[PDB]
């Protein structure tokens, strides 16, 4: 339902 | 010079840079910190939370 999570900032 | 915004769902925090959310919730946005991430306050808390989990909210009258 949610949107794809992003990844943690570089 | 502080943006409001919305959780339109859920964001469950996994590190302890991350703010959580509840759908529903009103936060506020100092700046953009990545591709995907916004720096804000909720509650005066400060963290991070995903872009496209909130939506922008408009100027009250």
């Amino acid at each position: 339902v949610p949107p794809p999570r992003p990844p943690p900032p570089e | 010079e502080m943006r409001p915004a919305r959780a339109k769902f859920d964001f469950k925090a996994q590190t302890l840079k991350e703010l959580p959310l509840q759908k529903g919730d009103i936060v506020y946005i100092y700046k953009q910190i990545d591709q995907n991430w916004y720096e804000g306050e909720h509650h005066g808390r400060v963290g991070i939370f995903p872009r496209t989990y909130i939506e922008l909210l408009p100027p009250a009258e």
